[PDB]
């Protein structure tokens, strides 16, 4: 739109920058380039997972508050894991994992379902049919489902940082409302199996 | 990294850490920290404090100090995020090991602002009341200290509206219990015990020490308002007037220490940390001379020692962070600022 | 008054505090020598503290000025 079609997006991995590969590098050097965005940075303390998480939880363009709340939740999970470590015996501490980043990644990739339901038109009735979903679709769905099950009017009093920290610690090993409704989605697929033939794509 | 001599300290080895005892946590200073750092050390489960150059210089001042001189006044000031108040708590620890009567307040922002119920006092006139905070600080001082209360031996009496009185030769533990039993006249009880501390001018049985955090709140206007929608001056408040009339350098038997804090400063701009700027004209007129102590950012080696402390504590679970580029970007984005350093290592 | 006189003067204003701050120490440190106030104000360290207070309170303060003021107070109170 704004940027001319000649411009392309650059990559970020300085480890990939610093050293046919040289042929494509020469082609990129000949080609033009636009300005990098403000969100992404080549620092080691960042990843597209938390980038998308911030961009999703943010409302009204309050990225500062979104990221402050994200780091508050990371701290909450870290302190919970540290109390687990301090209370647990040596053999159980050897098993307990404390990294909140890996905890979040595990919870997300356990909540992610590999199949979804698509509404398909038949006659005058729309029917749900199982369909395999792409990776980005599954990631977005899992993230939004986690966030929407975290924030809810049922816990209007208690605060979203600790709420979603507890929800993440629950889903870390396939527990919580997200996990239970994922199982229910799998059950709905098992119910709507035979309608698979309705899809043409 | 770690230090085996917590009480005594030296300049040779800087950036070191010394462990402290749980009784020293709960008895000496159970209140005089920010709740963030209180919970942060609770989650540590291992209380270790770091040495600081201005802290050691202030300790040198205390070591080379005569009490025949007038009561000296120290003011700690940083850049809104340094270790001024933590070094003040270090001084509190040192003096408690020296066995002095230390009275330390959590903050004066809480006093001047956020009172749930501001009252025509009966012990005086033209004075509101701070009953809840009075009783709070009263039980706080009780928890902080006991033989001192038992042996204070106030040489004067005090009547009360509660059909009762207190006579000579009695320990002020009884007025402490009075204020803890009923909170209405706890403000008068506090404003009377503070005067009684100085009523003993000899101070041979103990040595008095005053410890103040957020001194900027002591000099400045109030956010409160009168029920008729009229502002309230700071000097009108009971505790404000009492403290102002009280700390004067008239007891001349030691030192008093105060620290500045802009995070809670009211009616003041951000990124303002100069002493004169914070305490204003009225502050300079209240104490023209004093010992200013600039609490600068972390030094390089002290910063690496703190990193090593965090690594021994396994605080950073990101195991790719302990590397040259990670440390470089970390201290570059931190600029050796202790508070943002704590925040970063917290959420990393 | 001082509120009207925006440039304070070292005539009585700071002297009110300096008399107390000096005699409170002279009663014990000086052993009741009863040194005259003008004789005390004619010293060098008192003039250095005067000019320090001038440079600090009148115009913008800086790190070097605050360090000079600290050294002034230290030399005045001889506490080290
Ligand atoms: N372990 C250790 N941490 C320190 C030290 N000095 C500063 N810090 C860190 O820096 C933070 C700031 O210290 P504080 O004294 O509480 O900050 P402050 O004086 O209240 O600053 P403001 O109120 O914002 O003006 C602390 O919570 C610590 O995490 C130190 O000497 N040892």
């Amino acid at each position: 739109s704004r940027y001319s079609p000649e411009f392309k997006d650059p990559l970020i991995d300085k480890e990939y920058y610093r050293k046919e590969e040289k042929y494509v590098r020469e082609l990129k050097k000949t080609q033009l380039i636009k300005a990098a965005p403000a969100g992404k940075t080549s620092s080691v303390f960042e990843d597209p997972v938390i980038s998308k998480f911030t961009n999703m939880m943010m409302i009204g363009g309050n990225k500062v508050l979104a990221r402050s709340l994200m780091i508050q939740t990371l701290e909450a999970v870290k302190r919970k894991q540290f109390e687990k470590y301090h209370a647990a015996s040596a053999e159980e501490q050897a098993t307990i994992e404390r990294n909140p980043y890996t905890i979040f990644h595990q919870a997300l990739k356990n909540c992610e379902p590999m199949i979804g339901l698509v509404p398909i038109l038949k006659g005058g009735r729309f029917y749900q049919v199982p369909v395999p979903l792409p990776d980005r679709r599954r990631r977005f769905l899992a993230m939004k489902w986690m966030i929407t099950e975290c924030r809810d009017k049922k816990h209007q009093r208690t605060l979203m940082p600790e709420k979603l920290s507890h929800k993440l610690l629950e889903a870390f090993h396939n527990q919580g409302p997200v996990i239970k409704r994922k199982h229910d989605l799998h059950k709905m697929a098992e119910a709507n199996r035979a309608l698979a033939h309705y899809r043409w794509w | 990294t770690n230090e085996n001599d917590p009480a005594k300290h030296g300049d040779q080895h800087e950036g070191q850490h010394y462990n402290i005892s749980p009784q020293d946590l709960e008895t000496v200073f159970p209140h005089g920290l920010p709740p963030r750092f209180v919970m942060q050390v609770k989650t540590f489960s291992e209380a270790c404090l770091m040495v600081r150059k201005p802290a050691l210089e202030l300790l040198h001042y205390l070591k080379n100090t005569s009490f025949a001189y007038p009561a000296i006044r120290y003011l700690l000031y940083g850049e809104k995020g340094t270790g001024k108040t933590l070094s003040l708590c270090h001084v509190i620890h040192f003096c408690a090991k020296q066995d002095w009567l230390i009275l330390h307040i959590p903050d004066a922002h809480l006093w001047v602002k956020n009172c749930r119920d501001l009252l025509q006092s009966s012990y005086n006139k033209q004075r509101f009341d701070q009953p809840l905070e009075a009783s709070t600080w009263l039980k706080n001082f009780k928890t902080t200290n006991e033989r001192f209360l038992n042996q204070i031996k106030v040489q004067e009496k005090y009547v009360w509206n509660k059909r009762e009185s207190t006579e000579k030769g009695s320990p002020l533990g009884e007025v402490v219990e009075q204020g803890i039993t009923r909170v209405r006249n706890a403000t008068d009880a506090v404003g009377i015990v503070l005067k009684e501390l100085k009523r003993q001018s000899s101070l041979g049985m103990f040595h008095l020490l005053v410890a103040v955090d957020g001194i900027n709140a002591l000099w400045g206007r109030t956010t409160l308002k009168r029920e008729d929608k009229s502002p309230i001056a700071p000097e009108e408040l009971a505790l404000v007037h009492n403290l102002r009339k009280m700390m004067k350098n008239d007891w001349h038997g030691g030192a008093i220490v105060s620290a500045l804090s802009q995070t809670g400063s009211l009616f003041k701009p951000r990124k303002a940390y100069l002493p004169q700027e914070l305490l204003g004209k009225e502050g300079f007129d209240a104490l023209d001379p004093f010992i200013p102590i600039l609490v600068s950012n972390y030094n390089p080696k002290e910063f690496e020692s703190c990193i090593q402390y965090y690594l021994e504590n396994n605080w950073l679970q990101h195991e790719k962070a302990p590397t040259e580029e990670g440390k470089k970007e970390l201290l570059f984005l931190s600029n050796a600022n202790p508070s943002l350093l704590e925040r970063h290592c917290a959420y990393l | 008054t001082e509120a009207d006189m925006e440039e304070y003067i070292w005539e009585n204003s700071s002297s009110e505090r300096n008399i107390l701050e000096t005699l409170l120490q002279m009663k014990a440190a000086e052993k009741n020598m009863e040194i005259n106030k003008e004789e005390l104000l004619g010293t060098k360290e008192i003039e250095e503290y005067k000019k320090s207070v001038v440079s600090l309170k009148n115009e913008e303060e800086n790190e070097n000025s605050i360090s000079q003021y600290k050294e002034s107070v230290k030399r005045l109170l001889n506490v080290t």
